[PDB]
């Protein structure tokens, strides 16, 4: 912070003086009396396409927007609702018209993406009884990173088990 | 003018609050417990501390000495996430002391209040500042409300650190903990992230090292870091609620600092907060924005009970909780009741504890009502959370320029304390959070128009604005006058004009508290001798019927109410039956009792002979062992109103407050008595009973099973006759209501001695007389020595008798003894502006320079006055109360007499005198020739003098600390344990220690023997204090010392801690080198 020229006098000047938010857009330039509170600043702020505008609840505070796209209105319709506290909590077992039964893997109003979780079916079939070995024959689903958990399981009419018991325990050879 | 809002309510309301919620949210917040597995769940309907009730009268209590307290159920829910099966049940978990009348609790019979503390509060802070150059940093600051910290700063790179306590960590990657693609702190800052850009080394290692080394290979030293690891450290550490609180405030004011948007209840952090932080920090790297003055009392946050107690209680919860955790859990899925599995105790400690002891449960201390208001609005800075008197020193004990208006500034302890204990200002109270809203009036075109009910908002000073000092020349109908009015702004005062100001005080007496802004002429005082004042007035004993004073300033009748001790006109009625015990107006069913029949209360004695009726107690010892005592004052048939008062406490008098009384005092310069810091006064003074008081008396003793034995309470003792086996009962105790005097016998019981261990010489002197002795000591209990006074009475406790003792006594006794008091040479006693002073002769009362009218005068201080006390203010009143005096009439006043160029004080006074002459035409009330002088004569011969002296009515005050309570002696007595010196403590035989300094007036003085004596034979040699002790009673000198004890410890220590200490002689012609004992 540096002196005068060489100091001598420094000022104001009167000519009201604004106190002008980042949204404040302004519609008055230099040298434009505008009156008593003449029409002013405006703020056309901007967003852009996205996909339902639900109308940023006018609103939801004093006012208080929450301006969204929102946009994947999707139709899961048919999801049916079965769905309680029993010694659980809830669960939209989404069981659908057809009785697919989509449970909650997002549960309702979560926000989840890439990969999201969001549904979980039943199914007893192709399930196996009791442990055993799957010698089976040949559907298709690759080591896929996941051969494991995240399957793309291509093509099955194909899948034979041995379904055992199974009962693996160290301890000496000590007794039966 | 205004209405003063109550002034205690500060903690009736915060009681209320916990209760009414203050708990209920944390606690059901703390409701949902559950198996160690998900599937067993423990949580309750936190929504009802469902409290069965008080067992006792208060007074019981008292008398129980027990614990005025409640219980307190809980209704619980549905267990478990295996079957989802109830097995439900309530629990009360603990009694709660549900508060007392005046706003405070008793608990073990005993009455404390809990004082409430002072903070700063939650939220983040700034501090910037220099190098020995003008390399000027900043800092930041985060403060939970509970858990741990965050710091950060700019050293001399411009870079930075995400340092945690004080400096446990620094890291260039100040905002790069739980947050990925960088930007979000590169741009979304839309300023300087790191000076616009990144360390230097910028690095960015946080990949799979994210939350990992960062908070191990510089945190938390030692392990094989894990990303894991460095994980789930942080997020405890902020994270679980479990233990981050933010604060409401913490919040709110965050959001207020930064505007943040989380209004969210977030009771806990995020990130866009930290960042947001980091940003201002940097913003003002570059200089965009305030450091923090915490100084400033609005950022700085008081708490009381209401949480002080109740997140206490959160932390008895944890601690119950995990008992419960497996107790409950871990076991099988049956036996688990709603019922054996929870169990209060923590919680019962936790409290029982907390007010059992903290450092706030003080003890009441009911001196006299006002001791009392000012003891409960008093708030403190120190305690658990706040300081120590060490760890802070100075600039932290002053008149931040915020307190004005909220914290009276007169008013302090010293000792250390100073300044480290305020009390509240009058008006003041505070928000929901707990700062202080300070009451005000909206000046419009710089003019208040009065009707507004005051202003209450301005929780802080910085409402910013122009804000008038409340001391204002006011123009009739609003208009301010002078162009010239000062006011604060921006902590600072101005010269302002009229128009262009926004605020005025309700009252140029606000900023003040107790006993500061009741001073009958203030403003006319130093302050800090107005300070002595204060507490003076703190201390002044309640006497037979303390009058109100003569000239007062207003402000009391208030104070005086809300004391509670006094008793108020519950509501309503017209009085009918009033003994002095009580006013049964009140459960007799007429007028009174029955407008306390009006309207009728919700759940209360809605119409009929109502307990209402109050009692009214009489002579109950005090904190200070002083009586109180409420006399029915009011007559029989008539017509009270509620908030109206009955009966009167202590020291109040027509229903309201006086301390003390008022006596005709002169000013002159006494020979000797009153030559300087002493204080005349006539006979009659105390003669017409003025200035006595009472005092009264604990005295207990019990018994107690000796694994010799009991050990008894008999009416029978060995060596007794008069003043033993005389004034004793069949027990050996006393009747209510005799006479007792030094020596003679409380409570006389004995103990299993026997014997076991004798000298020969015992037994021949028996032989001579070959008395069988007996066996028993005796330890009766006697009265000690400069008491008096009647008894009141006793109190047993054995198994019967309550069996309120230790385990294994058997009978516990008080006794209670109460004393009149006169008033007597020697006791402190003083006016209301620090003028502390001794009394020294009584002068009969024929010998003092009574009056012209021949009244006698009666005190007669010192002339020469306003000197550094700087109390000028005292004398007007005098004089004023004189004109009242003559005049015969009391007037309230008010301090900063404004509104008028000249002292207005003055012309009142003089013309009141003036005026006061002539409707007695007495004529020598008033001389305009020397103001309010006076002839005098004296008694002793007759005469006046050259220069008239001045008289008035003033009104005094006599202190606590009375002669009695310090006086001491000791030829000898009990020694110490384990340093034998003599047991110097104050009740009981001590002895004046001589220290260094005391010391070092001995040996720079010339003969010192005394000294060495002095040093041992009257502390240590111990065969040399005997046997002295003996010399002289032989009737010769005494012999030579020897070496004092505490030396030989002193070797011992060092002795025991790798010494080979040789103290010793080097005598023959051979020399001879030995060493000893």
């Amino acid at each position: 912070t540096t002196t005068a020229a060489r100091g001598g006098l420094i000022w104001i000047l009167s000519g009201e003086v604004y106190n002008l938010p980042p949204g404040a857009e302004l519609v008055v330039k230099n040298g434009d009396r505008v009156e008593t509170n003449g029409v002013l600043a405006e703020t056309k702020l901007t967003t852009i396409h996205g996909g339902v505008v639900r109308l940023p609840e006018a609103t939801p505070g004093k006012s208080t927007r929450e301006i969204e796209i929102i946009t994947a209105s999707v139709v899961l319709d048919q999801a049916t609702v079965t769905v309680q506290s029993s010694q659980g909590r809830n669960n939209y077992l989404i069981t659908t018209g057809n009785n697919q039964v989509f449970n909650l893997r997002a549960t309702p109003g979560t926000k989840v993406q890439n990969g999201q979780v969001v549904a979980e079916l039943i199914d007893d079939r192709y399930r196996t009884t009791t442990g055993g070995f799957l010698k089976f024959a040949g559907v298709e689903v690759q080591k896929k990173g996941k051969a494991k958990l995240g399957y793309e399981v291509v093509q099955g009419g194909t899948l034979l088990w041995i379904p055992e018991e199974t009962h693996e325990v160290n301890k000496d050879i000590s007794l039966l | 003018a205004f209405l003063l809002p109550d002034l205690i309510e500060i903690q009736r309301s915060s009681f209320r609050w916990f209760l009414e919620e203050g708990l209920i949210e944390e606690l059901n917040s703390f409701s949902p417990i559950t198996d160690y597995t998900g599937k067993l769940e423990l949580h309750f309907l936190g929504h009802n501390y469902k409290l069965k009730e008080p067992k006792y009268s208060v007074e019981e209590a008292k008398r129980r000495d027990s614990t005025y307290a409640v219980q307190m159920y809980v209704p619980t829910r549905l267990l478990n996430k295996e079957t989802g099966d109830i097995k439900e049940q309530e629990v009360f978990i603990g009694d709660l002391p549900l508060m007392t009348d005046r706003g405070t609790f008793i608990i073990n019979g005993a009455e404390r209040v809990i004082v409430n503390q002072i903070v700063r509060s939650p939220g983040v802070y700034y501090k910037s500042e220099i190098d020995k150059n003008g390399r000027r940093t900043y800092s930041a600051s985060l403060i939970p409300n509970r858990g741990a910290w965050l710091k950060f700063e700019t050293d001399r790179n411009d870079l930075v650190w995400v340092r945690i306590d004080k400096t446990r960590k620094l890291s260039a990657q100040v905002l790069l903990k739980a947050l990925g693609l960088s930007d979000n702190e590169i741009f979304d800052a839309l300023r300087h992230p790191e000076y616009f850009q990144k360390t230097i080394e910028k690095e960015g290692q946080f990949s799979e090292e994210e939350a990992l080394m960062e908070l191990y290979r510089k945190l938390r030293p030692g392990e094989p870091p894990t990303v894991l690891g460095g994980q789930q450290l942080l997020d405890s550490r902020f994270f679980d609620p479990k233990r981050y609180d933010l604060g409401r405030v913490g919040r709110y004011k965050l959001n207020k600092k930064l505007r943040l948007s989380v209004p969210d209840t977030v009771r806990v952090l995020t990130s866009g907060d930290i960042l947001a932080a980091v940003d201002y920090l940097i913003n003002l790297e570059y200089d965009i924005g305030s450091i923090d003055d915490i100084d400033h009392l609005g950022n700085r946050r008081v708490r009381s009970v209401g949480e002080l107690l109740q997140n206490q209680v959160r932390v008895g919860l944890n601690r119950l909780e995990r008992i419960i955790r497996e107790r409950m859990t871990v076991s099988d899925a049956e036996v688990l009741t709603p019922a054996s599995l929870v169990n209060p105790k923590p919680l019962v400690a936790a409290i029982k504890e907390f007010f059992g002891s903290s450092q706030l449960s003080q003890f009441m201390d009911q001196t006299n009502p006002l001791a009392e208001l000012t003891h409960k609005r008093r708030l403190s800075a120190l305690g658990p959370g706040g300081l120590t008197r060490e760890r802070a020193g100075f600039a932290v004990r002053d008149i931040h320029p915020s307190h004005y208006g909220r914290i009276c500034p007169i008013e302090t302890p010293e000792g250390p304390n100073a300044g480290l204990i305020g009390s509240l200002a009058t008006h003041a109270r505070v928000n929901q959070y707990g700062f202080l809203e300070t009451p005000f009036r909206p000046v419009e075109n710089g003019r208040v128009r009065f009707d507004q009910p005051a202003a209450y908002m301005t929780a802080d000073e910085e409402d910013d604005l122009r804000v008038a000092p409340g001391d204002i020349p006011v123009d009739e109908n609003g208009y301010i006058i002078g162009p010239q009015v000062p006011v604060r702004y921006r902590q600072e005062f101005s010269t302002t004009t009229p128009e262009q100001v926004d605020y005025v005080a309700v009252s140029p007496v606000q900023i003040v508290s107790v006993a500061t802004s009741m001073i009958p002429f203030l403003e006319h005082d130093d302050a800090n001798r107005a300070l002595m004042g204060s507490n003076m007035q703190r201390q002044a004993v309640p006497l037979l019927k303390p009058e109100r004073p003569l000239v007062g300033t207003g402000l009391e009748a208030q104070g005086a109410r809300d004391s509670g001790m006094v008793i108020v006109s519950r509501t309503d009625g017209d009085v009918v039956y009033v003994d002095a015990t009580e006013i049964r107006v009140r459960v007799s069913g007429q007028l009174p009792t029955a407008s306390g029949k009006s309207t009728d209360n919700g759940q209360l004695t809605s119409q009929k002979g109502q307990e209402i009726r109050y009692t009214v107690s009489k002579y109950q010892r005090s904190n200070q062992d002083t009586c109180l005592n409420q006399k029915p004052l009011v007559r029989i048939g008539e017509r009270v109103v509620a908030g109206q008062v009955l009966a009167d406490g202590s020291s109040t008098e027509g229903g309201e407050l006086a301390l003390g009384q008022n006596i005709v005092v002169a000013y002159m310069p006494w020979e000797g008595y009153n030559y300087e810091d002493a204080i005349l006064i006539s006979e009659r003074l105390v003669q017409d009973d003025i200035y006595t008081s009472i005092h009264i008396e604990k005295y207990e003793i019990e018994a107690r099973q000796t694994k010799l034995g009991p050990e008894e309470i008999t009416r029978e003792i060995p060596n007794v006759g008069e003043d033993a086996l005389r004034q004793l009962d069949e027990q050996g105790i006393i009747r209510i209501g005799a006479w007792v005097e030094a020596g003679d016998i409380l409570v006389g019981k004995v103990t299993p001695k026997g014997e076991s261990d004798q000298p020969p010489e015992e037994k021949l002197l028996r032989a001579i007389f070959g008395e069988k002795a007996r066996d028993v000591r005796d330890n009766s209990l006697r009265v000690p020595n400069g008491e008096k006074g009647r008894v009141v009475d006793v109190r047993l406790f054995t198994r019967e008798q309550g069996d309120e003792l230790p385990p294994g006594a058997n009978m516990v006794v008080r006794v209670y003894v109460a004393q009149k008091r006169k008033i007597q040479v020697g006791d402190k006693m003083a006016g209301r502006h620090g003028n502390k002073g001794i009394i020294s002769r009584i002068l009969p009362i024929e010998d003092m320079p009574y009056l012209p009218d021949g009244s006698p005068v009666d005190i007669v201080l010192n002339p020469l006055g306003v000197p550094s006390r700087m109390n000028v203010g005292q004398v007007f009143e005098c004089l004023l109360g004189w004109a009242g005096h003559t005049l015969g009439v009391r007037f309230k006043i008010t301090p900063f007499d404004e509104m008028y160029g000249e002292e207005s004080s003055r012309r009142i006074v003089h013309g009141k005198l003036q005026e006061a002459r002539d409707e007695t035409g007495k004529d020598w009330v008033y001389n305009p020739d020397d103001p309010g002088k006076i002839m005098v004569y004296d008694g002793r011969t007759g005469e006046a003098f050259d220069r008239p002296v001045t008289i008035g009515v003033a009104y005094m005050l006599k202190l606590v600390h009375l002669v009695d309570d310090k006086i001491h002696a000791r030829s000898t007595g009990p020694y110490s344990l384990v340093t034998q010196q003599p047991l110097g403590g104050k009740a009981q035989q001590g002895g004046q220690r001589f220290g260094e300094m005391e010391v070092w007036a001995l040996e720079a003085f010339g003969a010192a023997y005394t000294l060495q004596e002095l040093l041992t034979v009257k502390s240590d040699d111990m065969q040399g204090r005997n046997e002295a002790l003996n010399a002289i009673v032989k009737g010769k000198a005494i012999p030579r010392p020897g070496t004092p004890e505490s030396f030989k410890v002193l070797m011992r220590e060092l002795q025991s801690l790798g010494l080979d200490i040789a103290v010793h002689k080097v005598e023959t012609q051979a020399d001879g080198s030995s060493l000893d004992v």
